[PDB]
C-alpha cells in the first residue's frame, strides 16, 4: 500500500518541467469609498457577522 | 492528537506553519492493513458552517490537506495557513482510513482556535 | 522460398545496449509540442531522418507539413504544430556508418505528447497587498501525477 516509495525514487525518476506563463490579469480604475451605517431595530439584534 | 501552533494572534499578511502531532495507539492492533491512513483538516468559523475547499479570501494553504499518517509511530504533518482578511478561526481534524465516502471512522475534538487582526 | 506464411517463430533479434544508436524523447518544454533526439556515438556519425509516418498529417510542421530530415544533428527541438489529435507516429532512420559498414536503422516510435499538469489561476487583491491562488489538476483521468516543486 505504501512501501516508502520516496526511498527508491530519486535514482531513476526523470524530472519533467513544464513552465507556463502567469498573466497578472487585471483591470485599471483606482478609487475609494467609505459607506457608514447605523442599524435600526427590527425584532432583536441577531449578532451580525461580516 | 495535539495541535502545535506558532501564535494565536497573527495579523493579516503573514505565513504560519501549523503542526499537528498524532499518536497511533495500542488499539490499532485490530487492522494493520492500511498502514497509511488518510486524515483531513477542516476549518471552522467559530460560529458554525465550515469553509469549503475553495477558501476564497479567508484562508490559504499549500497542497491538498489530506496528508497521510502512519499506523507506526508519532508522525507529523504541516500546512501553511497564509491568512487573509479574517478573525477568530478554528482548526480540527478527522480520520478517514481510505479515500472513499463512509471511510471516516472518528472525529477528534481538539479545536485549536486562533484570532486574526 | 521458405513459404512460411505462419506456424513458426518470426523474428529472433534483440535491441541490446553497448552500441551506437539513436533515441528520441521529449522533456522540459513549456506548452508547445516538440521532440528531442539523442546520439550516443563517436567518430563522425552521419546524417539521419525524421519522417512523418502518420495517416492524415495531424502532427504537422509549421508552414509546409514537412518531415525535415536532419544532418549531423544530435539533439534538437522539432517545434511542430497540432492538427487535432492526441496520438501520433514517427518513423526515424539513421545512417550510422561507423567504419567500413553502412550501419542503418529504422525505429517507428509512437510518441503522444498531450500535456498533463493542467493549471488554472485565481488572484485576490486587497489594499496594497496581493495574492494568487493556483489550481493544479491532471489533464488525464485516473492516471496520477507526482509533483515536487512549484
Amino acid at each position: 500500500g505504501i512501501a516508502v516509495c520516496n526511498t527508491d525514487m530519486d535514482e531513476y525518476v526523470r524530472n519533467l518541467v513544464p513552465k507556463q506563463l502567469t498573466v497578472p490579469v487585471q483591470l485599471p480604475g483606482f478609487e475609494q469609498f467609505f459607506h457608514v451605517q447605523f442599524e435600526q431595530m427590527e425584532t432583536s439584534h441577531d449578532a451580525l457577522h461580516d | 492528537v495535539q495541535l502545535l501552533l506558532d501564535e494565536p494572534k497573527v495579523k493579516v499578511g503573514e505565513i504560519i506553519n501549523l503542526k499537528i502531532i498524532t499518536e497511533p495507539t495500542s488499539t490499532c492492533r485490530r487492522k494493520q492493513n492500511s498502514t497509511v491512513n488518510f486524515l483531513d483538516i477542516v476549518i471552522f468559523d467559530s460560529k458554525t458552517s465550515k469553509i469549503l475547499p475553495r477558501s476564497n479570501r479567508r484562508i490559504l494553504y499549500n497542497g491538498s490537506l489530506t496528508k497521510p499518517i502512519s499506523t507506526t509511530k508519532v508522525s507529523e504533518i504541516n500546512l501553511e495557513i497564509i491568512p487573509i482578511e479574517k478573525g477568530r478561526y478554528e482548526f480540527s481534524v478527522c480520520i478517514s482510513k481510505s479515500n472513499n465516502q463512509d471511510g471516516i471512522i472518528q472525529f477528534d475534538s481538539e479545536n485549536v482556535i486562533l484570532s486574526v487582526i | 522460398c521458405k513459404e512460411s506464411t505462419k506456424v513458426l517463430v518470426k523474428q529472433a533479434h534483440n535491441l541490446n545496449l553497448g552500441e551506437y544508436a539513436l533515441e528520441l524523447k521529449s522533456v522540459q518544454s513549456d506548452a508547445l509540442e516538440s521532440l528531442q533526439v539523442e546520439v550516443e556515438v563517436q567518430k563522425n556519425i552521419g546524417n539521419m531522418k525524421n519522417l512523418p509516418v502518420s495517416f492524415s498529417m495531424d502532427e504537422i510542421q509549421a508552414r509546409k507539413r514537412y518531415n525535415t530530415p536532419f544532418e549531423n544533428v544530435r539533439l534538437e527541438y522539432y517545434l511542430l504544430d497540432q492538427i487535432t489529435a492526441f496520438d501520433l507516429i514517427i518513423k526515424t532512420s539513421f545512417t550510422k556508418k561507423n567504419d567500413q559498414g553502412t550501419f542503418g536503422e529504422t525505429k517507428k516510435v509512437r510518441i503522444q505528447c498531450y500535456l498533463q499538469l493542467s493549471v488554472s489561476v485565481e488572484d485576490i487583491f486587497k489594499k496594497d497587498i496581493f495574492f494568487f491562488k493556483f489550481l493544479l489538476n491532471s489533464s488525464v483521468r485516473e492516471e496520477p501525477v507526482i509533483l515536487y516543486s512549484s
